[PDB]
């Protein structure tokens, strides 16, 4: 309807955008150290039957 | 009389000066406007302004 300015609207689909990349960088942090608990029983990990 | 003469002399100097201004006003908001630094809603106050 041209009521608020065009900047105000750019800085909330640039913030939108950002919030998802580091959504994304959460994800993937939690998606290492992922790959060292894949054995699901702790009795079976690489490392207790060491 | 003759003081009241050079008193409107001073008031026009004076309001020649604010209209400048209120010109300068207004542009600065239509540019930002323009570039989409602003909303519809400055550019009209400034135009009242003027």
């Amino acid at each position: 309807a041209n009521l608020i300015g065009r900047e105000e609207l750019q800085h909330a689909r640039d913030a939108v955008t950002s919030a998802q990349a580091q959504l994304d960088v959460a994800i993937q942090q939690y998606n290492a150290n992922q790959a060292m608990i894949l054995g699901t029983k702790l009795e079976d990990q690489p490392a207790v039957q060491q | 009389s003759f003081n009241n003469i050079n008193a409107s002399i001073s008031s026009i100097n004076a309001y020649k000066q604010a209209v400048v201004s209120a010109q300068s006003s207004l542009d600065a908001m239509e540019a930002g406007y323009s570039v989409g630094t602003r909303t519809i809603v400055d550019v009209l106050d400034a135009t009242t302004t003027l």
